[PDB]
């Protein structure tokens, strides 16, 4: 239920100190982004913006 | 012509609010569907939770801009999921 | 049959007195807790308001009366100095009030040590509105049912005169301060006076009678909205001399036009509580229908939060808060 960590996985992948972005094909990272979509979705159903702990809108 | 239409619109809106406050769901539905009123049928059909007639009216009024009020009332009722 | 939209206030504060007028700060004074001032026959109260956003120590709403003054008059209008400041050990609060005696009172407070007011000559009739026409709070511009725009110093000496051909209702200082004074008249005209040269630099022309209220966009001084006749209108100066936006404001008699002091596209037009409960309608730019509509048993006075989109109306023993969010 700690989807905030699922979302931090995006930054962990973005780390160019380990360059996790390059080793993803289109389909792989598309599955990853849909997994992130799912993880964001549950917290977002809790009436909280997916950008930060508070609402941005 | 548009002045008459708009003024007619708000006037019967306030005319017709009270028994909507009071209930009488079947008759509200009958009259509102007879004269084609989207939002009122919406808000009644979701405080009755009848998603089925929700789709049936969406199909009926696809050309009548049902979905705008659908998205709106969704937004005010905080089920953005 | 059909029904449009209505709801109960997002927040409500109980009161042992009626609320003739209630207002937040137009500019931030340096306080997280939003200062709120409300007046009546018996009492005029300054307080700090908070609504829960963080911490469980705050539940719902917390309202802390900073101070309450014994009154004996119905408050007509109140204008704080555009110089907003509360960050000191003894913050200094400066504002002007109108009562039923057709007089102007410069009320100043020094935070729990003293509270003073000065006697300033008023209008032959009631003063419709008044602002501080100086970005620090030393000169006061007042307009009333006597078609005279009177500029007074802090002493109560009438600094300047602007003659009108119809009772001047609304006066507005430049929110930032450029000697610009907006004048809104009942026929629907807008006249900009330069306090340095005592002449009009610009004007917006309309004939839709009557004009009830107007408001600059706090984030766009060049954008002006207003309520006239039954409808809210919008100019975008200086490319206008006739209204460029004209959409209905209420099924009710629109009384005040106000801008939300968080955004550049959010405003409110208030309906008149006559026979039926006052309608409150928050609109949006490029969207003619109001985004939100609520119902209040009594509606008198409407304001917007200093930095956030919250619109407030005070009535009989109650104070209603509408939190408009996106």
């Amino acid at each position: 239920k700690q989807y905030k960590d699922c979302l931090r996985l995006a930054d962990i992948v973005s780390s160019e100190n380990q360059k996790l972005y390059t080793v993803f094909s289109k389909t792989e990272m598309r599955n990853l982004l849909q997994k992130l979509r799912e993880s964001s979705l549950m917290l977002l159903d809790l009436q909280l913006d997916p950008l930060g702990y508070e609402i941005q809108s | 012509y548009n002045i008459l239409e708009m003024e007619y619109a708000q006037k019967r809106s306030e005319l017709l609010s009270p028994l909507l406050i009071l209930g009488q769901y079947a008759w509200a539905s009958n009259l509102a569907e007879k004269y084609c009123d989207f939002d009122i049928l919406v808000q009644i059909c979701e405080m009755t939770d009848n998603q089925s007639r929700l789709q049936r009216y969406m199909t009926l009024f696809a050309e009548q801009n049902f979905s705008d009020f659908l998205f709106r009332w969704y937004l005010e009722k905080g089920k953005r999921g | 049959m059909k029904q449009d939209s209505a709801s109960n206030a997002t927040y409500t504060v109980d009161c042992e007195d009626y609320v003739h007028v209630v207002e937040f700060n137009p500019f931030d004074s340096g306080e997280a807790g939003s200062l709120l001032a409300y007046g009546g026959i018996s009492y005029v109260v300054i307080a700090s308001c908070r609504f829960q956003e963080e911490d469980s120590t705050v539940e719902g709403i917390e309202f802390k009366t900073l101070k309450t003054f014994h009154h004996g008059e119905r408050v007509v209008a109140i204008a704080w100095s555009p110089e907003t400041r509360c960050d000191a050990l003894l913050p200094l609060l400066r504002f002007a009030t109108a009562a039923g005696d057709k007089k102007i009172r410069i009320f100043t407070s020094d935070f729990q040590d003293k509270n003073e007011y000065k006697v300033i000559e008023g209008h032959s009739g009631y003063i419709n509105d008044l602002v501080f026409c100086s970005p620090e709070g030393t000169d006061i511009a007042s307009v009333g049912d006597d078609h005279t725009c009177r500029i007074w110093d802090l002493d109560g000496k009438q600094i300047a005169m602007f003659i009108l051909r119809s009772p001047g209702m609304s006066v507005a200082w430049h929110p930032e301060g450029a000697f610009k004074l907006m004048v809104a008249e009942k026929t629907g005209t807008i006249r900009f006076y330069d306090l340095t040269t005592h002449q009009a630099i610009l004007s917006l022309e309309s004939v839709q009678v009557p004009l009830m209220s107007a408001d600059w966009c706090v984030r766009n001084t060049l954008r002006i909205g207003a309520v006239a006749g039954n409808d809210w209108i919008i100019w975008e100066m200086p490319r206008s001399s006739y209204p460029q936006d004209n959409k209905p404001a209420h099924a009710d008699r629109a009384r005040m036009f106000r801008w939300s002091k968080c955004n550049e596209n959010v405003f409110a037009t208030t309906g008149y509580p006559g026979k039926m409960k006052s309608q409150i309608a928050i609109h949006h730019l490029a969207h003619p229908q109001p985004i939100l509509i609520g119902t209040a048993p009594v509606g008198s006075g409407l304001s917007w939060h200093r930095r956030l989109p919250l619109c407030v109306v005070g009535g009989y023993r109650k104070l209603f808060f509408w939190l408009t969010e996106m």
